[PDB]
């Protein structure tokens, strides 16, 4: 015969053989190679997801979902359900009337962070061809106990690592999405300077004659304190 | 359907500035970016820069960081690439493919790749004056040139800039017609050769004339090809 | 009046999923992706790994030359899928 | 940067055969990036495989993509005439950046064919201008590898000639080549014998076509 | 096998302890900073931050 | 115009970085006898387990 | 919500016989939650097992809580006439929600 050092291996399964393309093969069937973790069967051949005991692990791809209740509200404890163009935005109640618009730049910055995180998790593939057998037909004593212990300990360690990774990434996601909004708040405060004050809630209480052009100038970044300065009569 | 329509071919003088336009139809323009990649003659595709429709952010290639400025216009879905300080190496075909999805989280790798491509715009940068071609015949050789195969052609020389359209006998002859790609001569004027194979017996029977059109110079020259006799 | 007001707000979805932070067991989020695959198509795909269906023969039985496995003679495989219905029809053999 | 190297640079394969194209990455990259594109001569480039293995919409299922880490491959089966083109491979940097590939050319179809060689002497009118051009034409030859050497009075001339080649002809899948020798009128008159020598795989013995100045 | 498992589990526990302790400190300080900010917002222009 | 750099904040950041680096670059794994990954032949049950 | 299913709904045993009750949780629970109560008819409910396996103060030693993950069990050794009642499964979660169980009746 011929004995070659090789990557071919053997698997014990009763599943049907079909016509398709899939990198990962497990005794139950072929499974997607995208998701970083799997809960089908420990036996694998090819670029298969790492096996963990957990059924569902949820990675957040969005900010905290805070509901909302005349008057308008801000980021302090309210979240606009109607905002659909962007994640973060400006609402206004000027003399012309109430209106709504969205800040594109901050939304895409936060989304880019989330995208990079996702890219670092989902894309990776672990290639493993020939391994030990975890399914034992008889009782063999010594050698069975050792190899069973090996796979059990490996599964447990990988499961803890997966839980740590998911929780850490989720916490970072939520903190980042909140921080982006807080950054928008501070930028707007700097731009307004003397002509505004935080009204407790996210709504900046601004005291100067603002048309729709004023709100537009705030968002695109041209509100000049000097032009509207004389309205400093606020205190008096 | 999703479609990308580019600007028109351009001719520029070294040291000038050129602006190129790319227009998007069908898909929502603000969601995807526009990415410009160029192909120099006899060269692989070369990335230049990326502009976003959502954000104003731009990233440029290191080789052209200083000289490149890219802009976007929501009305109406138009992306502009301006290249300054043009150099001879910048002669290339510039494409504008659709880029990454700048509106939402991304799991499909389809948005992380260039999918819908424009036709491309050819920019030729050279200091040469626009010049009409000169046509010199390539005569059928003596001794019949072969037992049953006769070769005759037309030499298109000293023309700037491309393109030239060459037809034989006003389109009657379409078999065996070969038009070679132009070559850039040292003088800076392109040169080309067109040949066709005809039966040796037919040399007397049929008169062979090559038609050359050069739209930039607005010059059209027709030259008769005949065997030289002494 | 000459006093306007500008509020800064985020987006919310009527349909909220729940994830786990480091601290809080249950925290609501807008869109959550699932990192664990918990299903199978049901069929073993032939491409792009060469699969040889063992059918009625174990690999050792095919190696020995048990007549049912005459078809498997001189074959190259990447994954020999041994089957539970394996049976031998030849001299009783024990392999240390 | 992440430089990408494409293996084999030119591949020749008869219609109806499987083909494998290689892209080798300088550094390890996730399978998420590294997509595969097609460029057909005179046409805008097309996207074949996005991601690593996913097939783009409208792409025939014969096209398949695969690979991991440093090595990525594109496999084409049941090669049809639509497929013959140049292929490129690219990826993405976190700050948007797209390094492309050198280019693998699928010049294909076979049947070694002997070149037909003809030589064209300069016209008298061009001589009046003061510049002379001698044209040596190779017609309907395969493969594309050919060598032309210019001999003036049995003297090798280097640096005074240029060459131009047509693409694959659809009818017969053959190439055609043109070599132009550029000289001044005085240099043209200084010599009487002008020849081009063609060496090709089809020709066991090199074939030379010549003319004598002022003799037709 | 046992040595590898013990070392790996120990490193995992050490990282867990460090990260969780850092989070607890950050949480405790952040709540106080938020209280300061809310008190400032309520006081409005009546008082300044003394330093 | 002139520049003067606050030393206190700079050295506070430097102290913290020094602490983390000191935690990381002082590692010593005193492990002597183990298994091998050089196998001139092929064995079977043991080898597959040893490699895994 | 998280649903705790008790078993068996009715259990008939003779006095002096061990009794085992089973509560399965829909999702995994840290042993820090899932507690067992007793409700003799006409009286206020009593807490027998807090945590997972810790007897409440002043509870007979016979009552024994145990279990982990989805399945939790309460075992009564040497059942006595005082023990006839309905026993209730309980859980807890971060936002205070105390999802009870259907209950198991001891028809001794
Ligand atoms: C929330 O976060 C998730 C996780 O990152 C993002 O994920 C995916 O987004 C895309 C949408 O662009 C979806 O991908 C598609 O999945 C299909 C597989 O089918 C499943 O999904 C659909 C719902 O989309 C179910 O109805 C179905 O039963 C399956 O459960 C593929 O078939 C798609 O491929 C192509 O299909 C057509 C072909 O005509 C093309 O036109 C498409 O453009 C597409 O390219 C595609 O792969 C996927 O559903 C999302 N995953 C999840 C878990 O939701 C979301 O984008 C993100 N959303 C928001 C709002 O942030
Ligand atoms: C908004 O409206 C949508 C309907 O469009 C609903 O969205 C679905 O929400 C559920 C719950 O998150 C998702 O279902 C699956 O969750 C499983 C485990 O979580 C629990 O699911 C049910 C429902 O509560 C419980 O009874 C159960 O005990 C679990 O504790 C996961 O296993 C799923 O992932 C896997 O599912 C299949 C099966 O293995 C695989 O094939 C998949 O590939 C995947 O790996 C899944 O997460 C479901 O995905 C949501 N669908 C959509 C379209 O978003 C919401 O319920 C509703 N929200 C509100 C507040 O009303
Ligand atoms: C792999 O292993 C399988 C299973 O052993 C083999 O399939 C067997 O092939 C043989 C040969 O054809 C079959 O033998 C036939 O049995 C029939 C009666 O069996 C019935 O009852 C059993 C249970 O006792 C069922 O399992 C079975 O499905 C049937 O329902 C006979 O009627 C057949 O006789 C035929 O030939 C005579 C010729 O004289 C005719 O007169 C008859 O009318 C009839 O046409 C025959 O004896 C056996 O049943 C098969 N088993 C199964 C489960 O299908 C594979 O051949 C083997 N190899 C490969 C490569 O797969
Ligand atoms: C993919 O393939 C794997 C492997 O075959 C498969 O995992 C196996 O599933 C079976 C069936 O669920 C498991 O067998 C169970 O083992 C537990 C623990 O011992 C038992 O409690 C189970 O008993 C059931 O039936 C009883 C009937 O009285 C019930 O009272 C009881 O509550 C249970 O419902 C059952 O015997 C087996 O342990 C696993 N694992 C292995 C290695 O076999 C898996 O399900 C397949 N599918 C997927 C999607 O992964
Ligand atoms: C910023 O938004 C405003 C919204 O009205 C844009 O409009 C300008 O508003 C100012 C108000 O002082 C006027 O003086 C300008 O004449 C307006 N311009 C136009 C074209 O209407 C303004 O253009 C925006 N600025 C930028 C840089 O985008
Ligand atoms: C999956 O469910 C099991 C209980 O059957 C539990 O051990 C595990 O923690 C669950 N995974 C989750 C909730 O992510």
């Amino acid at each position: 015969f011929k004995i070659r050092s090789g990557k071919s291996s053997i698997m014990r399964s009763d599943a049907p053989i079909g016509k398709c393309n899939s990198e990962c093969i497990t005794p139950n069937g072929s499974i997607p190679n995208d998701k970083p973790f799997q809960n089908v069967n420990r036996i694998t051949y090819g670029a298969c997801p790492r096996y963990v005991k957990q059924n569902t692990l949820k990675l957040a791809t969005g900010m905290r979902n805070v509901p909302e209740k005349g008057a308008i509200a801000g980021f302090i404890e309210n979240g606009w359900e109607g905002m659909v163009d962007g994640w973060y935005g400006f609402r206004h109640q000027n003399s012309e009337g109430r209106g709504q618009a969205a800040d594109l730049k901050s939304t895409q910055a936060a989304i880019d962070q989330i995208n990079g995180k996702l890219n670092r998790l989902i894309g990776k593939t672990n290639e493993k061809f020939h391994q030990i057998e975890k399914e034992f037909s008889e009782v063999e004593g010594r050698i069975q106990d050792l190899e069973k212990y090996v796979e059990d300990t490996k599964i447990d360690l990988w499961s803890y690592n997966a839980e740590l990774l998911v929780a850490l990434e989720n916490q970072h996601t939520i903190d980042l999405t909140d921080s982006e909004m807080n950054k928008l708040f501070e930028k707007t405060k700097k731009q307004l300077r003397e002509n505004a004050e935080d009204m407790g809630n996210g709504c900046f209480k601004i005291y100067h004659k603002c048309d729709n052009a004023c709100i537009g100038s705030i968002r695109n970044g041209t509100y000049d304190h000097d032009v509207y300065r004389d309205e400093a009569l606020n205190n008096r | 359907q999703v479609q990308l329509v580019q600007s028109a071919p351009e001719v520029k003088r070294p040291g000038a500035s050129v602006r190129l336009s790319c227009k998007a139809s069908g898909y929502t323009f603000n969601t995807y970016g526009i990415i410009w990649v160029r192909q120099a003659p006899g060269q692989g595709l070369e990335w230049m820069g990326w502009i976003s429709a959502y954000t104003g952010n731009t990233n440029y290639a290191q080789k052209v960081q200083g000289r490149v400025t890219m802009t976007t216009d929501i009305t109406t879905s138009t992306a502009y690439l301006e290249l300054r300080g043009l150099r001879s190496d910048d002669t290339a075909v510039y494409y504008c493919a659709r880029g990454l999805l700048q509106g939402a989280v991304i799991l499909d790798s389809y948005h992380y790749a260039l999918d819908f491509w424009g036709q491309g715009t050819t920019v030729t940068v050279s200091g040469a004056s626009t010049k009409g071609p000169s046509v010199f015949p390539l005569a059928p050789s003596s001794k019949s040139t072969s037992g049953g195969t006769a070769a005759l052609g037309c030499l298109v020389k000293d023309y700037f800039p491309e393109p030239v359209t060459v037809s034989w006998n006003s389109g009657a002859l379409t078999s065996g017609v070969h038009t070679f790609p132009a070559v850039l001569q040292s003088s800076g004027l392109y040169s080309l050769s067109s040949v066709v194979t005809v039966p040796s017996s037919s040399l007397g029977t049929q008169t062979y004339i090559c038609n050359v059109n050069h739209k930039p110079s607005n010059t059209k020259v027709d030259k008769r090809v005949e065997p030289k006799s002494c | 009046n000459s006093t306007a007001t500008l509020c800064l707000g985020h987006h919310a979805v009527p349909n909220g999923t729940i994830v786990k932070t480091i601290t809080n067991d249950q925290i609501e989020v807008t869109n959550a992706t699932e990192l664990v695959q918990s299903s199978s198509t049901g069929e073993i795909c032939d491409s792009p790994h060469q699969i040889l269906d063992g059918k009625n023969c174990t690999l050792i039985d095919a190696l020995l030359g048990d007549p049912q496995c005459d078809g498997f003679q001189n074959k190259k495989w990447d994954l020999f899928v041994e089957r539970s219905k394996a049976y031998s029809n030849c001299y009783p053999y024990d392999v240390p | 940067e992440i430089v990408l190297t494409q293996s084999p640079g030119t591949l020749s394969l008869s219609p109806g055969e499987r083909a494998t194209l290689s892209c080798r990455a300088s550094q390890s990259v996730t399978n998420r990036f590294i997509a595969w594109y097609q460029h057909k001569p005179g046409q805008s480039p097309r996207l074949l495989i996005y991601g690593a293995s996913s097939r783009a919409t409208g792409i025939p299922d014969r096209f398949s993509g695969r690979g991991s880490g440093t090595d990525f491959t594109l496999t084409i089966s049941r090669l049809e005439p639509e497929d013959f083109a140049v292929y490129y491979c690219q990826q993405y940097d976190t700050s948007p950046r797209w390094t492309f590939g050198q280019g693998t050319k699928l010049e294909i179809k076979r049947t070694v064919a002997a070149p037909s060689v003809f030589i064209f002497p300069p016209s008298d009118e061009q001589l009046k201008s003061g510049t002379a051009s001698v044209v040596c034409l190779l017609n309907n030859f395969y493969p594309r590898e050919a060598k032309v050497q210019w001999k003036v009075d049995n003297a090798l001339q280097s640096g005074n000639s240029q060459e131009s080649v047509t693409e694959q002809d659809s009818k017969d899948s053959t190439y055609s080549l043109s070599s132009t020798l550029t000289l001044s009128k005085a240099d043209y008159e200084k010599h009487k014998v002008y020849a081009c020598e063609v060496t090709h795989q089809g020709l066991s013995s090199p074939v030379t076509k010549s003319f004598n100045r002022g003799e037709c």
